[PDB]
């Protein structure tokens, strides 16, 4: 499809549009788009649950038109698959067939006890310590 | 001849090099520094340790002369150990061939108590 | 590499006379050997080595024991409910105890900090002067002793007022059923006490039956079913403060029965804690607060971790699968005191909640935001609560351990071997099976990095290949592979691994205490505990800070792996 360039898909352009339309859906889903999870976590407001705030993949279609930043005239086969992408990397969720909204874990990865589902806070341990634990240690 | 079908992906200077790594070198995101309430949790862990390892339960690893000196009088050791059997022991619990070593006559006594606020690091 | 290194820097530097071990019994062995002596670590080491072993069979293999310092290892390890044992009869009639090796006190060792950690929380009492220190000593001296009765634990003070409040603590500790009677249930092993009721229930059916015999052990076995329902849970209803008014009118403990730690409620919280973790990741943060209330609400009368009928080896019978499966979701949705409405958590919210501009609905505690609460919950993807009826919810144990496993998995899987892990295993989990073109084509990103992390994640089974062959005799030359991923040999892969992690950090501690134990013994003693500074030397201070410092930093990754591998238990 529009991905493949030379006969090669390429990574760049389709982070590109992995971020306009994960941006897209965090502007609809939660509230102010990323203007509330600004700050930390304490003021943020959601949604009531009985709202429509999801986006299909129609919207996409029409937001990306418009945007015109594919260079492509793009397919809503496309858009699922895209979605499909995102879904994936655990960067949005469904509900219904194309039906998407955006998590909050991959807000949370963009900027205590211990969790394992934040694990882009704490830092590697300073080096020359024999008391160090590998994941690789037991394989190989 | 054999060293002459590489695949599609290598060639001919990738090869002859079969040094794969015995150390690692992936890290888990578990490895980071230590907070107040974890330095509060490992200091309960080592006096845990420190308590049970002084009990009553510990088992052995598997001057000191008998001659007579008189260095020994006014002089006695600096504490007395306790046994096996100088604990409260339920006798239902325990199985019947295990009553030999344990008292069940010998008079029970020990039950100790200790808990502290300070933490014991010297750091 | 600089400079090469020799097979002596391997063997030195690098742990690898360590991964030749069984990750369950490495770990056992050092836990053992780390807490009590090295006897109880050698027999804890045949014990599992070899299984089921006796007196005389212990005395045997282990090379260096006469028979009564076997005795004495084995009353120790049977004090701190470390061994299990059974009585078992002959037809000569020579009667002889067998000896096991049970889970829960080597768990209750490996559990200890956080047990009383845990205990503190759930104390839960207000304005405490003395209270806390006493909690915690009397939870200590609990799980150091293995087992004691209250009455000889009163006996060491002399107080009035301490030994009342002795009194209130206790009563409150077996309230929520954090210590519990103990038995000789809790020292046979589940499997016997499961073949010895059938055994019973089936030879006690009157003979000469003209009935079939298919249907005639499904009876028993019933029967048996329901009897070991009843043994089971005996301990865990009631037991320790079913006496009321002794004298003036109070509730005490009984003071007749020596109690135990209940490691299974602790596991109860501990999973609580990990649904609270995993619900801070999709919804909110006060919704958080709120659903760590629906869950403290409910923690004591949760589900067991493991059900001990799937111990008891009846699953071979998929009808009996499917009967243990139905059952979970019958007592998981209707259990009487699993259910809640709104009005039920509003009288347990702190006052830290504020909810008056908590959510926007265009696009004090009250009924309808509790209710919202409960309803954006019942919303999210992961089944987190369930509706039998609209206003009153079931948190689905059975439908949401499954999914807490999954996620826990792929973010390990991510954070180790990158976002790439996480798409691959994603991808290839969501399809049931694939080849290389769906995946180039689905998920869109560059060939040879597909095929690099894929390689990768073969290495530690998040993939398995599957071959179909193209010619009469198999071969890989012309064969066609697609990639599965099968869930269970991954998460128990993944469990032994951080077990194995878990024992070289403990193995390493060990060592490192072992080496340095001079300095360790000098500053050991009363004396000097708390006073170090005058009589020690300027080296001195810096060495014992170091070993403190690692040691810290050793149990702290300890409590951290924890937190990682008790997921994987469910």
């Amino acid at each position: 499809g529009p991905w493949f360039t030379d006969g090669e898909l390429d990574i760049e352009f389709i982070n590109s549009l992995l971020t306009i339309v994960w941006r897209f859906i965090s502007e609809n889903t939660f509230p102010n788009g990323f203007k509330n999870f600004e700050n930390g976590p304490k003021k943020n407001v959601f949604y009531a649950p009985n709202v429509k705030n999801y986006s299909t993949t129609q919207e996409i279609l029409e937001f990306i038109t418009a945007a015109q930043v594919a260079n492509v005239e793009l397919t809503p086969s496309n858009i699922r698959s895209l979605c499909e992408v995102l879904v994936y990397d655990d960067k949005l969720e469904k509900v219904t067939h194309d039906c998407y909204r955006v998590t909050l874990e991959s807000i949370l990865q963009m900027n205590e006890e211990f969790s394992i589902f934040n694990y882009f806070k704490m830092f590697p341990a300073s080096k020359h310590d024999k008391e160090v634990v590998y994941f690789d240690e037991w394989t190989i | 001849n054999y060293m002459s079908n590489l695949p599609f992906g290598l060639g001919y200077g990738d090869v002859g090099k079969n040094h794969i790594t015995e150390f690692p070198s992936i890290p888990l995101p578990i490895n980071g520094p230590i907070t107040n309430k974890e330095r509060s949790l490992a200091v309960k862990y080592i006096n845990f340790g420190k308590t049970v390892k002084d009990g009553p339960f510990y088992t052995g690893s598997m001057t000191n002369d008998g001659i007579e000196r008189y260095s020994d009088k006014y002089l006695k050791k600096r504490k007395i150990g306790i046994s096996i059997d100088d604990h409260p022991y339920n006798l239902n619990l325990f199985p019947n061939e295990l009553y030999n070593v344990m008292g069940i006559n010998k008079k029970k006594l020990l039950a100790i108590s200790k808990f502290n606020n300070a933490d014991d690091v010297f750091t | 590499s600089e400079k090469l290194v020799t097979p002596e820097d391997v063997m030195t530097i690098s742990s690898l006379e360590q991964r030749t071990l069984n990750p369950d019994l490495f770990l056992y062995k050092e836990l053992v050997k780390a807490h009590l002596g090295e006897r109880a670590a050698s027999v804890i080491g045949m014990l599992v080595a070899l299984g089921r072993l006796s007196v005389r069979e212990l005395v045997e293999k282990i090379d260096g024991m006469d028979v009564d310092s076997v005795k004495t290892t084995l009353v120790s390890l049977t004090q701190l409910r470390c061994v299990k044992y059974l009585q078992e009869t002959a037809i000569s009639g020579k009667k002889t105890t067998y000896y096991y090796y049970n889970e829960e006190g080597i768990h209750i060792l490996l559990y200890s900090g956080l047990i009383i950690d845990e205990i503190i929380t759930q104390m839960r009492v207000n304005d405490e002067e003395e209270h806390k220190q006493l909690v915690a000593e009397i939870v200590q001296n609990v799980i150091s002793l293995g087992s004691l009765t209250v009455e000889d634990y009163l006996s060491s003070v002399t107080s009035d007022s301490m030994k009342y409040t002795i009194s209130s603590l206790f009563v409150q500790l077996c309230e929520m059923g954090y210590l519990i009677q103990i038995s000789k249930l809790h020292y046979t092993p589940i499997e016997d006490l499961w073949q010895f009721l059938y055994e019973k229930h089936y030879k006690n059916i009157p003979r000469n039956s003209p009935l079939s015999d298919l249907k005639k052990r499904s009876q028993a076995k019933m029967n048996a079913k329901t009897d070991f329902a009843k043994i089971i849970n005996k301990p865990n209803e009631l037991s320790q403060i079913l006496t009321v008014d002794p004298k003036t009118s109070l509730r005490i403990v009984k003071p007749t029965v020596s109690l135990t730690i209940n490691l299974d409620r602790f596991m109860k919280g501990r999973r609580s804690k990990q649904l609270i973790n995993l619900a801070k990741t999709r919804v909110g943060s006060v919704t958080a607060q709120v659903y760590k209330i629906a869950l403290r609400l409910t923690e004591q009368k949760s589900p067991k971790i493991r059900d001990p009928l799937t111990q008891t080896g009846l699953l071979q019978d998929l009808e009996e699968a499917k009967s243990f499966q139905d059952e979970a979701e019958l007592v998981e949705e209707k259990t009487p005191g699993l259910t809640f409405n709104a009005i039920d958590l509003a009288r347990h919210l702190p006052a830290e909640l504020d909810l008056r501009g908590s959510l926007l609905s265009r696009k004090p505690h009250s009924a309808s935001l509790i209710n919202s609460h409960l309803k954006i919950l019942a919303s999210s993807n992961f089944p987190f609560l369930n509706e039998t009826k609209p206003g009153v919810y079931y948190v689905p144990y059975s439908k949401l351990m499954p999914v807490l496993k999954s996620s826990v998995y792929e973010y390990v899987i991510a954070s180790t071997l990158g976002p790439s892990a996480m798409r691959l295993s994603r991808c290839i989990r969501d399809n049931k099976l694939v080849s290389e073109k769906i995946i180039n084509s689905t998920a869109l990103m560059k060939e040879k990095d597909i095929r690099s992390t894929l390689a990768s994640l073969i290495r530690y089974n998040s993939v398995e290949i599957q071959e179909v062959p193209r010619t009469a005799d198999r071969s890989a030359s012309r064969a066609v592979f697609l990639f599965r991923c099968k869930e269970t040999h991954s998460y128990n892969f993944m469990r032994q691994n951080l077990e194995w992690n878990m024992a070289n950090l403990l193995f390493k501690k060990e060592k490192l205490k072992q080496e340095n134990s001079t300095l360790l013994k000098k500053a050991n003693r009363d004396d000097v505990k708390g006073r170090e500074n005058e009589l020690l030397l300027p080296s001195e201070l810096n060495q014992l800070k170091m070993v403190n410092e690692r040691e810290l930093n050793v149990f702290a990754r300890l409590s951290r792996l924890l937190s990682l591998w008790e997921v994987f238990q469910m």
